[PDB]
């Protein structure tokens, strides 16, 4: 199941940096850090 | 007497210079004088008799 | 008896030691002048551990401090307690050293080596049966780490059966003002890798944090991030001079607490931290004693065990506690994450526990560990040098001083085994 | 006449002394200044002390014990105690060093320059010994530095006194619970070690301690205090016989020679019915057939085991107070013909009986209640095979990624005496369950 959520999670994403607006500075100040990485890793 | 300045010339090579030491033995440990407990599972001598 | 002989190396070393040594000052109960006051008695009884008697109930320190930079030790003479110290111990040096690693090194520690193990030398024999040394010093720090991979080479030899403790500050995982401080920690890891049995690892970063997260109080002082760590040395040294169970000796630690030969580096932790207004929105009981003290944010040495799993622990507590609470907190949290563990062994707390409590705050404790976290800072560092010596600028300063890339070479590989066995072991 | 004589080694063998002496001070009445009142007994040293102290012409009674530490704070804590009078200062044997819990490091790198001092103590309390029956050795298999101190210098008494018991009463490790990474390694360096020279060796374990103290004794927060305090009762009561007085007498020589079957398996259990909390024991009732019930009760033991898994070989039953046979034969008679426990075909009987009037005492300021009727158990069971078989499979995995191995050869030692002590317990396994089959 985690890899469900993490791939439905990356096909979320790139779709959304097609829009018209949206420039440079805040792509780069997402690219390492977009969720923090954690992907719950069997989390406690 | 003085001081036997290292010169820049070396230092160990590739994680030498250790303590790594497996050897190899088998010696026994010293006399268990109490002999062995059971007789597994068999018998003594009992039950003669004589008419 | 068994005592302890301080070292203290480079412009970390100059504050380190003025506010760890006020703290055992004050701890034991000394004025600043020197003379004793007697309210409890056994720090009384137990102050050989460390000091050294002198005439008219003064206890001087069983210190040695060296650096060549003089203004530290100008400023460390003018502290509040620097007049505690002895002026015969004050080696220094004649210059100043750029902190370049080479010259830190090879060429100026070539004549004060000889003062600086002749003192410490005969401080040696007046004691009577060392467990060890402890240094304080820098690894990402170039004068520091100069003097200090010289001086810890020299001494093991002599003294081969002997706690080598040393104590670093790792550079900033983000901005290190220093620039050749990567190189710095490449060729100071090189040695201390082979000749340290145990080394403490601490980042400021998350000391900064820290000071968001519970301090809270906007501006603080280097000297506050030095109490912050000096707790964790009272700490950690609590238990040699203070009864009631617990098998103190370090080594009693280390062999408890290090697998094999090439595992030294570990991670602090402190206990209660609490905030501006906590103190009494908290109910100061063992359980969140220990649910703070085993934290993602408690931890303020280098990043979150998160990333990988543990090998170790090992817990120091201080008052006046009973066997139960910690040990089925133990059991707890073990259930709780039976899988972060490794199979490899069961059982894997070591657990300390000592009765009379620093002052201040009842209840105490202090963590160490070894976990799997360790790649993350030398990965980092690995790829660092990589690109830096891509096309190997700067070097020329070096080549100046007579260093040349194989021992760049030789070191490199030797971090790699590091990263490699850390992941094979777990992994 | 009928006296012992006590060692403590390592620093898990201190309190319990420490404890004992508070006990074993009161029930003849002696201040820790060290003097019986007026009370006409002083002299040359006869009267039921005698077996445990040697109250000489300055009027001071004497410990007849050792306690030998490595490191010397809590030795140094206790000769500044309230008993430094009371203790012999030499007697109160210091070392300055660790073992760092390596057995090997505590028995080759410095058991060669204390032994001396040790054996010649000895010497000097046993030409004034006149039964000289044996000795109390309290050590710990955890021995942080207790076990190769414990092993060289056993084996050096044994041989050189041929003629007497020897008893050892050892804690054994918390099969869930480790303060230490190295005890696999040094429990069962020590207990390949001693099967062959223990003469009697029982075993306890502190968190079933911990168990009972929040069951029964209603208290939630007790420590090493409570432990050791009953703990010493339970000596206490073993030691009674030879204390005072009675209908009839027991003593270790009989003990040995009924109790354990035949060579070797020698580790039994012991157990404490009566201890029971002050409100608890206030509006009840309390007497023989309950009490044996409740002792006979698995969980009331002190060892992780299930006798219901296991099968019986002996039993020895002590009643301390005041008790008839006819109730005595009675209730055992009843347990008998009970049915849950399965006595093997061999045995017919497996109660060894013994009785004395004084009953236990209190300790000022204590946890236990003001009883009258105590009895101490004592048993032989194929139940305890557990615990190696679950050690067993513990050490092969760690010893197969041999971990930590480093120190002990690099301090002298090698795999040999490892890889012999695995057969030994496996021998040990192997007779266990041959024994309890019929
Ligand atoms: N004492 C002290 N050290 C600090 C302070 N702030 C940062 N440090 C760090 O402590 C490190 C170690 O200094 P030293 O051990 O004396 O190292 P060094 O050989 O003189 O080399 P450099 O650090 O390059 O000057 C420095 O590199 C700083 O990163 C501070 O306020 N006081
Ligand atoms: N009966 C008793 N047991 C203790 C005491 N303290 C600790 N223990 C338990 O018994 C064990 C003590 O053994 P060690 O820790 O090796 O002590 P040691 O061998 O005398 O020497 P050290 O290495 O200094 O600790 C530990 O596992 C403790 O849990 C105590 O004061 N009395």
């Amino acid at each position: 199941k985690i890899g469900h959520d993490v791939d439905y999670d990356v096909v979320r994403l790139r779709l959304r940096q097609r829009h018209p607006h949206v420039c440079y500075e805040q792509a780069q100040r997402l690219v390492n850090d977009w969720d923090p990485p954690t992907p719950a890793r069997s989390q406690t | 007497a003085k001081v036997e300045i290292p010169s820049p010339k070396d230092f160990l090579k590739k994680h030498s210079k250790e303590k790594t030491l497996p050897p190899k033995k088998k010696f026994n440990r010293c006399s268990p004088k109490k002999p062995a407990v059971p007789l597994r599972t068999d018998h003594p001598v009992m039950g003669i008799q004589s008419g | 008896m068994r005592e302890i002989v301080h070292l203290q190396a480079g412009q970390c070393g100059n504050q380190i030691g003025a506010k760890f040594w006020e703290v055992i000052s004050d701890e034991h109960g000394i004025d600043p002048t020197g003379t004793y006051h007697g309210d409890s008695d056994l720090q009384l009884e137990r102050i050989n551990v460390y000091y050294n008697e002198a005439t008219g109930g003064k206890y001087v320190p069983r210190a040695v401090l060296v650096d060549l930079e003089p203004g530290t030790m100008d400023s460390v003479r003018s502290g509040p307690f620097g007049q505690i110290f002895r002026p015969d111990n004050f080696v220094f040096g004649q210059s100043g050293a750029g902190n370049n690693w080479a010259k830190g090194h090879y060429t100026e520690g070539a004549e004060l080596v000889d003062s600086v193990l002749d003192v410490v030398r005969k401080e040696a024999e007046s004691c009577d049966c060392l467990q060890g040394f402890q240094l304080t010093h820098s690894l990402g720090g170039g004068t520091g780490s100069g003097m200090g991979t010289l001086l810890i080479s020299k001494i093991r030899e002599e003294y081969p059966d002997r706690i080598m403790n040393t104590f670093s500050v790792v550079p900033s995982p983000k901005v290190s003002d220093t620039v050749v401080e990567p190189y710095n920690a490449t060729l100071s890891v090189h040695q201390l890798v082979e000749n340290t049995d145990e080394t403490y690892c601490i980042d400021n970063e998350a000391l900064y944090d820290i000071c968001f997260r519970t301090l809270k109080l906007t501006t603080p002082t280097y000297g506050d991030l030095n109490h912050l760590v000096s707790a964790t040395m009272s700490g950690v040294t609590t238990c040699l001079r203070f009864p009631g169970q617990l098998n103190a000796d370090l080594r009693k630690l280390a062999v408890n607490m290090v697998p094999f030969p090439r595992l030294h580096f570990f991670m602090p932790g402190f206990a209660p931290l609490t905030s501006r207004g906590s103190q009494q929105y908290r109910a100061l009981t063992v359980p969140e004693l220990t649910q703070q003290m085993f934290d993602a944010k408690n931890m303020m040495a280098a990043c979150d065990p998160r990333h990988g799993r543990y090998l170790t622990v090992a817990a120091v507590f201080r008052g006046r506690m009973s066997m139960k609470e910690v040990d089925e907190q133990m059991l707890n949290v073990q259930n709780k994450n039976s899988s972060y563990f490794v199979e490899w062994i069961p059982n894997n707390v070591k657990t300390a526990v000592c009765d009379i409590p620093p002052r201040g705050l009842k209840m105490s404790a202090t963590f160490i560990g070894n976990s799997t976290a360790i790649q993350e800072l030398f990965k980092r560092i690995s790829e660092q040098f990589t690109a830096m010596f891509r096309r190997k600028a700067f070097l020329h300063w070096y080549t100046g001083e007579g260093m040349d890339e194989m021992e760049f070479t030789e070191a490199e590989s030797n971090m790699n085994d590091l990263v490699s066995e850390y992941q094979q072991y777990q992994d | 006449m009928r006296e012992c004589i006590s060692i403590h080694v390592g620093q898990a063998g201190v309190q319990i002394g420490n404890a004992c002496w508070e006990l074993y001070c009161l029930e003849h009445g002696i201040q820790p200044d060290g003097q019986m009142p007026s009370d006409k007994t002083i002299g040359g040293g006869d009267d039921s002390f005698n077996t445990f102290f040697s109250e000489t012409g300055a009027g001071k009674h004497v410990p007849r014990a050792v306690f030998v530490d490595l490191e010397p704070t809590v030795v140094d804590e206790v000769r500044t105690g309230t008993y430094r009078q009371l203790f012999h200062p030499e007697q109160l044997i210091t070392g300055k060093e660790d073992a760092a819990n390596n057995y090997a490091r505590g028995h080759y790198t410095i058991g060669k320059e204390i032994v001396d001092l040790v054996l010649d103590r000895i010497r000097k309390l046993a030409d004034l010994c006149t039964g000289l029956q044996g000795f109390l050795i309290f050590h710990s298999f955890g021995g942080g530095t207790g076990s190769g101190f414990a092993s060289l210098l056993m084996e050096r008494l044994s041989v050189d006194y041929g003629k007497k018991s020897k008893l050892e009463f050892a804690i054994y490790p918390a099969p869930q619970v480790s303060t230490a990474v190295v005890e696999p390694y040094n429990s069962i360096l020590t207990t390949h070690t001693t099967l062959e020279h223990s003469d009697c060796a029982f075993m306890v374990d502190n968190e079933a301690i911990y168990d009972i103290c929040r069951r029964n004794l209603d208290i939630e927060r007790p420590t090493y205090t409570n432990l050791n305090r009953l703990i010493g009762q339970i000596v206490s009561s073993i030691t009674a016989s030879l204390r005072f007085d009675g209908a009839l007498n027991v003593d270790l020589t009989e003990f040995q020679t009924n109790l354990v079957p035949y060579p070797r398996i020698h580790f039994p259990l012991a157990t404490y019915a009566p201890v029971i909390s002050a409100e608890k024991a206030y509006h009840e009732q309390l007497s023989v057939a309950e009490i044996t019930n409740a002792c006979f009760e698995p969980a009331n033991q002190m060892v992780k085991c299930d006798p219901r898994h296991g099968k019986y070989m002996a039993c020895c039953m002590l009643y301390r107070g005041d008790v008839v046979p006819k109730d005595v034969n009675a209730a055992i008679a009843t347990i008998k013909t009970k049915r849950t426990i399965q006595f093997v075909d061999w045995c017919p009987t497996g109660f060894k009986v013994g009785i004395n009037y004084q009953p236990p005492t209190v300790v000022p300021g204590g946890d236990l209640a003001k009883v009258q009727r105590a009895v101490c158990m004592l048993s032989n069971t194929t139940a305890i095979a557990e615990a190696w078989a679950r050690l067993d499979h513990k050490f092969d995995l760690m010893y197969a990624k041999r971990a930590f191995v480093h120190w002990y050869v690099g301090e002298g030692m090698e795999e040999g005496e490892f890889s012999e002590a695995r057969e030994d317990l496996a021998a040990l396994e192997k007779d266990y369950e041959e024994v309890g089959v019929d």
